């Protein structure tokens, strides 16, 4: 019933400022104003509550002065997100309050929505989230096509689901599927032109100025064209139909059936419970009346925020993203250094996409391979990426052409003249880099930036074929550049804070999340994919059949199984780092402990299947593409001999990266676990249900327990049963 | 305790789903005409005796709603005080009418009951009644759904039944079925369904190809027709069958079951009823038995039944004259027979659902009258029925000639 | 001569039809936790000795299609082997599953059954499932089909039960029902629901109105909504009860049983499946017996069905302590008392569905385990439960205290 929060006395001091400035014109049009004086948005908190509570009441108390209302902001922004700093300290114990304030908050978003009057939203920035949800209770929408404005439902991707009427509104406007696939199950976001056009939003103007009048316009014609339905939703009318249709329509529940499998499907039975439960509310809302289906959406909310998946979820994809962003690795007190011109060298897959994704972001690239025709074939690497954007519609031809026209291709090292940052993707080899590096550092600029692309050579040792050593630094991307987001910057014994800073501005200019990490050997990306991949040929040695190690691999979460991704990763490198690893040992006085993977990828070179750039691996490969499992490799390694229980197989393969994070953690490779977490996720792919590699292990939860003292308990269950490399460090302990 | 006989076992003709002659026949009219087979054949029956009705139904909506063994007794002027039930245990919901009406009879507090089932599946098509395991995304998720095909697929990849093997047991119902009805096996339980006026609707299985070669259906696409072409099913098995890496389609409309339209009727009664009535025992319910499997692989539930039903009563495979599965899928059958090795000319003798459809609600009731009337014709001594159903049950009844 | 028993007999709050606790709750939701409190009592039970898991159900459409007593199997990650059937015996589906349950025991062929039924009547309302009986012009002319309410005033006509009789009756239905929770007869018996979250969501029954008075029930008109407010049914009524001059409406929303949504679970086996579970029996089920009467009137059913149950067990009226019986409407309890002068403080001692409300498919269930309670509350031996069904059945219980 009540608008508020509580209704009982409180602290005086306790009672939150004021968000809402409230304003009425002589027509009647009241228009509510969001400006929460205590950050730079809009941001649904106790003080939104608690002041649209005394809006709602006094809308209501006034309503017979009171023709219509505008809801508009005072900030950049419309109204994005939520509070979730109080979120993610939710409890299992606090479902209950965590239920009574989202449907404290709807109580509010529909008296708002059935006044009988027509409310309109001004949207003048992004309303993502609570934001759009508050412009979804309104009867019409207005946004303003700026640069910068996002609209969407985004609360999925951190692992929550829209709980102030985004779902069941979106569903009442759009049908099940429609909702769900569109808007609901991965939060996607709309730019202004778009929204439009799947429905978010009913106009356009072109500057924030025109909204409130616009709004008041809108008001003043609809009251007079349509008086009945003014301020009347579809669905609060007679004859309301759903879009595709309720479940109980005939067409809509021949394929019901099919939408979970189809979920399942997507995420590869990963334990992602956020879009499950979308689907759930979504459903089961287009069941019952709004009210109830309502109350159906703040159950399956409270069910999410208080499980462990959010909180995971909440911490990276919040927290630690935004302290990343925030500078928290770049090193403090240097200034900025625009960039004039890039040179790649190396027109591979690799160089080819640092190259489009430089000129994207619209820097010069000169792009050199050994021959003109290779630097061409590069540049064709952009061409094909522009023309499958434009047959989209994503991007204009003219925008296309000035792309393609910032990459020039050449073969002469005279070319690099006037480069201020250098980009090598040439081959894993010391000698070549050495060779590469010293035959164009006299010819680009002398503040350059010299940078390796490499996934194994240390940084140090690479930078003594460089004069300027405190320039020298890794750049470490991931193939295919276009679509992969980390930049993984190594810093070598000799590098400098400035070349930190230059490599840390130029990764997020090109749009892309950088950590920064210690030189050593495999720094932390490779050296914990490493034990990924690993941890799966022992699986396939032990005689465990290569089917259910690729399905452990997709149920974990990973975005690729590791017999597959071993392919792409080449065997024969493999090798050549697993002897690089025993010639430290050995020459340093000790003794080497192989993995049990070496002896499969040995198996493997020998039986001539040294991955996929070779034509044979795990898999099949035929025109090009893959095509299934190589039906010699069950014979080949006994499989079925062994059958342990799945989540043995997805546990040893998420443990193995884990304790090999703390590892890094230890040693100093990493500083912080953000960059861990990060690095993880958006580097080698680690499951995003888990929060980063880090996170794993205080937010663990199995049938055991949670947290870090149930992970060191697994660990040791491991170990006990698969092997001593999954005994916990003693930092866990 | 109280030995449970049948003393009746009747069945109309199955119509075919499409263009089918029972399509404008109602589902009640189906039942009610086999009710008055009966009294045609015992007219100074007490029908007061009659204690139960007891109808499977997998859709009870529309047509098949409110109670349809209710309004069997109504309509057909039957003692109001026969009371009438409709129950849905899927596939086997026939012969789980039949096992409960015997064991019904066993416990001493019912004297005779009439059981079988009805399904117009051109009229009430499979799914209508719609479901929580199929439409609830939170059940559906959790307990991994999976329609039917895609089960009789993965048995056969497993396994290792290939297109052609199944396909050549498809050859085999129909030859036998055509065999069946040629010989006068059916004449006397198969009543010609007729119209309000005495005419004739239909009299024989219409689903039946006769004239089916090895190569028609090698031409034949694998299945399409309903869940199985919308898209996940097969990624949400081998979440589940994770040491499977690809599924085998092996299963077309040739050799898998007919949806079709039918009903059946079975009277069970104690040997006191029969003799106060005036009736003849044809066989006796020697056992019956419930038990399950996976509800992915779903159809594997036959052969757990079976080994209990044996067990219960005391009897082996080789005690066992004739073997009457249900024809869901091809792959179930070569399945149950390589399991248990069942000869093959003991198995399902007179052709079967491929060849002459699947009824749902009715078709346990139906293969159970089909093994009373070939026990007798056979002069054979035992017959085990039993059916696949779907979420991965199973159910098993062992009779014997009397 | 295998004896059946009752081992736990519990049941959901009934959540009213309009604004209710449980109509935002699945009915699949509303079983599975019951089976989730069967597990709390019995943690150590082994569900593999479970054979079959019966639910009636009337309307089994929609969230209550698809064999909902199968999908609470597979939902609670039941064994696989446990089985699940359906079944629909109007209003008895409740106490038909139960009586199943307990002939199956008898027979040997089983030895640990749950059965109960639901019915969530503000999501899938009476009629959703259609029926041939109300729908099929045909037989709705034969059977001369009348609404329930209907033949209920032509009971209060036909006897003489006043508007004020009636009215007293849902007094004393609201005074019991209120003194019973109270008292807290119902404590361990009523099992709360709860969301996902574990909030709680309902603990008593709503539809309850403890301080009704005499003179606020006559403030009430004959209201019905639905097929009682359509024309024709009283002259199709009086075409048959022809010695009838007017039929006088003397049921309302006060003296007739509420529409509520509910679930009920009963656990039943043999002395030796109990033992080998360290399960304490409660009751024991002595006899079941189904009869019925006219389908016009309807509501008479009751009467040959209790007095067969009672000469199947041995005994007369003296011999029980408790008679149970629905409250679907008030002239059907005065009716059945009359009849076989039942005394008034043996009938429906805790209330009835006019207070707490009549979940069709689960209220067969919910009122044996009020019997179950109230023998052991009073140390009393005998307790008989019947319940007048649509189109004019029967089904009765004898149930003895152990
Ligand atoms: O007792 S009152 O002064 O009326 C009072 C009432 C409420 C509040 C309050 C509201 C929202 C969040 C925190 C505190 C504070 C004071
Ligand atoms: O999921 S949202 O609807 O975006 C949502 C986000 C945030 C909140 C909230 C958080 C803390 C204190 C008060 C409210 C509520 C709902
Ligand atoms: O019990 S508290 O920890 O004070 C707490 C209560 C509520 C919330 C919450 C509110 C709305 C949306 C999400 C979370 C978070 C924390
Ligand atoms: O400089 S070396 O010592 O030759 C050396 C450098 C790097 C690695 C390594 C690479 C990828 C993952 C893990 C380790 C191993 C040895
Ligand atoms: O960064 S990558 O080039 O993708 C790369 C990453 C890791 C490895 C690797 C390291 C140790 C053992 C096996 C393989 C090899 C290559
Ligand atoms: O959605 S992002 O966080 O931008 C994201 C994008 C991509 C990846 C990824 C994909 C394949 C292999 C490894 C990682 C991970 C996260
Ligand atoms: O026989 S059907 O009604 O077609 C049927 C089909 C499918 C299922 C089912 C399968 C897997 C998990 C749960 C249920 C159950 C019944
Ligand atoms: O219990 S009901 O489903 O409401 C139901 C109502 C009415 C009838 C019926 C009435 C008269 C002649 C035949 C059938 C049967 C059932």
């Amino acid at each position: 019933s009540s608008h508020h929060h509580h209704h009982h006395s409180q602290d005086p001091n306790s009672m939150p400022d004021n968000t809402i400035q409230w304003d009425k014109d002589a027509d009647g049009i009241v228009t509510l104003t969001m400006d929460d004086p205590s950050g730079s948005t809009n941001v649904m908190n106790e003080a939104y509550i608690e002041s649209m509570g005394k809006a709602v009441d006094r809308l209501v108390a006034e309503k017979d002065s009171i023709t219509g209302v505008v809801v508009a902001s005072a900030k950049k922004t419309f109204f994005a997100g939520g509070d979730v700093k109080t979120m993610i300290q939710a409890r299992p114990e606090d479902a209950g309050d965590v239920f009574n304030t989202v449907e404290t908050i709807k109580r509010q978003l529909r008296t708002l929505e059935t006044l009988g009057k027509p409310v309109v939203a001004a949207i003048n920035g992004a309303a993502l989230g609570g934001g759009l949800e508050i412009a979804l209770a309104c009867h019409h929408r207005i946004a303003a096509d700026v640069k910068g404005s996002q609209l969407g439902l985004p609360e999925v991707t951190l692992g929550l689901l829209p709980g102030g009427g985004g779902v069941t509104r979106t569903v009442r406007m759009f049908g099940i599927q429609n909702a769900f696939v569109s808007v609901l199950a991965q939060g996607t976001r709309f730019k202004p032109a778009k929204a439009k056009e799947i429905g978010l939003v009913d106009e356009l103007v072109a500057t924030v100025e025109e909204l409130v009048p616009a709004a008041k316009a809108w008001i003043k014609e609809e009251l007079k064209a349509n008086p009945d339905g003014a301020g009347v939703q579809p669905w609060d009318k007679k004859g309301y139909k759903m879009p595709g249709g309720t479940p109980s329509s005939p067409g809509l529940a021949a394929i019901l059936p099919s939408f979970p499998s189809n979920l399942r499907k997507q995420l590869k039975g990963a334990p992602m419970p956020a879009p499950r439960a979308i689907l759930a509310a979504a459903v089961e809302g287009a069941q019952v009346d709004f009210d109830t289906a309502s109350r159906i959406e703040s159950r399956y909310f409270a069910s999410l925020v208080t499980g462990q998946v959010a909180k995971n979820m909440m911490q990276a994809f919040f927290f630690d993203l935004q302290a990343i962003n925030a500078g928290g690795s770049r090193p403090e007190g240097i200034g900025k250094t625009p960039i004039k011109r890039i040179g790649v060298l190396g027109a591979g897959m690799m160089g080819a996409g640092i190259a489009y994704v430089s000129a994207k972001a619209g820097y010069e690239v000169v792009l050199k391979d050994v021959s003109l025709e290779a630097a061409a074939k590069g540049k064709g690497y952009s061409e094909k990426l522009e023309a499958k954007a434009l047959e989209r519609g994503r991007t204009t031809q003219e925008r296309s052409d000035a792309l393609l026209a910032r990459i020039t291709p050449t073969a002469d090292a005279a070319d690099f003249k006037g480069v201020d940052f250098v980009i090598e993707a040439v081959f894993e080899n010391q000698e070549l880099k050495h060779k590469v590096f010293g035959e164009i550092e006299d010819i680009v600029e002398p503040n350059a930036i010299l940078g390796s692309n490499t996934s194994t050579l240390p940084i140090t040792g690479l930078a003594t074929g460089v004069k300027r050593q405190e320039d020298f630094i890794g750049i470490h991307f991931f193939s295919p550049v276009d679509k992969m987001p980390l930049v993984e910057i190594i810093k070598g014994e000799k590098t400098s804070d400035e070349a930190l800073a230059r490599v840390f501005d130029y990764t997020l200019a090109i749009g892309k999340t950088p950590i920064v990490v210690n030189d050593s050997r495999g720094f932390f990306t490779s050296r914990v994919i490493g034990t990924f991949v690993n941890e799966a040929l022992a699986m396939l040695g032990e005689g465990v059949e290569p089917a259910s190690i690729e399905q452990a691999g997709s149920q974990a979460g990973y975005p690729a199984p590791p017999l597959q991704l071993s392919d792409e990763l080449n065997l024969e490198l493999m090798h050549k780092i697993a002897v690089a690893t025993r010639k430290g040992v050995e020459d340093a006085g000790g003794t080497y402990q192989p993995h049990p993977a070496e002896a499969v990828v040995e198996k493997m070179i020998e039986l001539g299947r040294s991955g996929r750039l070779k034509g044979a691996g795990f898999y099949e490969y035929a025109d090009g593409k893959r095509s299934g499992l190589w039906p010699g490799l069950r014979e080949t390694f006994k499989s079925g001999s062994s059958q342990p229980p799945l989540q043995d197989m997805i546990d040893r393969m998420l443990f193995a990266e884990a304790l090999e994070t703390q590892k890094c953690l230890d040693e100093g490779v990493l500083t912080s676990t953000a960059d861990a977490n990060i690095g993880s996720i958006m580097g080698i792919g680690f499951p995003p249900w888990t929060g980063g590699s880090a996170q794993f292990i205080v937010g663990y939860s199995g049938p055991a327990g949670t947290g870090k003292a149930a992970f060191v308990a697994r660990a040791r269950e491991l170990a006990a049963a698969y092997g001593d490399r999954f005994l916990p460090p003693e930092s866990l302990l | 305790s109280e030995e449970a006989f049948i003393y009746e076992a009747i069945r109309t003709p199955r119509g075919k789903q499409k263009n089918g002659s029972l399509h404008e026949v109602k589902p009640l009219s189906l039942v009610v005409g086999l009710i008055d087979e009966l009294r045609k054949r015992h007219p100074d029956l007490d029908e007061n005796l009659i204690s139960d009705v007891i109808l499977g139904c997998v859709s009870p909506v529309g047509d098949q709603g409110g109670d349809i063994a209710r309004a069997a007794v109504l309509a057909s002027g039957m003692p109001v005080t026969s009371g009438g039930v409709q129950l849905n245990r899927f596939c086997a919901s026939g012969l789980e009418a039949v096992n409960t009406a015997a064991q019904k009879v066993r416990s001493g507090w019912d004297d005779l009951v009439l059981a079988g089932g009805v399904e117009s599946m051109s009229r009430v098509p499979m799914g209508s009644d719609g479901g929580a395991m199929g439409l609830d995304p939170a059940t559906n998720y959790d307990v991994m759904f999976v329609p039917q095909s895609i089960g009789a697929d993965l048995i056969a990849t497993i396994e290792g039944f290939s297109r052609e093997d199944v396909d050549a047991y498809a050859l085999r119902s129909q030859q036998k079925a055509a065999e069946a009805w040629s010989g006068g096996y059916f004449a006397k339980s198969v009543v010609p369904v007729r119209d309000q006026n005495g005419l004739l609707i239909l009299d024989h299985d219409e689903h039946m190809r006769p004239d089916t070669t090895k190569e028609g259906l090698a031409k034949l696409k694998p299945a399409f027709e309903g869940l199985a072409a919308l898209g996940g099913f097969d990624d949400v098995a081998l979440q589940k069958y994770h040491w499977v890496e690809k599924i085998n389609h092996v299963h077309t409309g040739g050799n898998s079951s007919g949806i079709v339209d039918g009903a059946a009727l079975v009277m069970i009664g104690s040997a006191a009823a029969g003799k106060l009535q005036g009736l003849t025992p044809r066989a006796r319910i020697v056992a019956t038995a419930t038990s399950g499997a996976d509800p992915v692989i779903m159809l594997t539930g036959p052969t757990p039944a079976t080994r209990k039903v044996l067990d219960r009563a005391g009897l082996t495979v080789d005690d066992i004259d004739l073997f009457e599965l249900n024809e869901a899928f091809a792959s179930v059958v070569l399945k149950f027979q390589k399991d248990l090795n069942i000869p093959d000319e003991k198995l399902n003798v007179n052709g079967g659902a491929i060849a002459m459809g699947h009824p749902l609600g009715a078709t346990g009731a139906m293969i159970l009258g089909t093994m009373v009337d070939e026990l007798e014709r056979r002069n054979a001594r035992r017959a085990l029925i039993t059916l696949c159903i779907g979420g991965g049950m199973g159910v098993a009844t062992i009779i014997e000639r009397v």
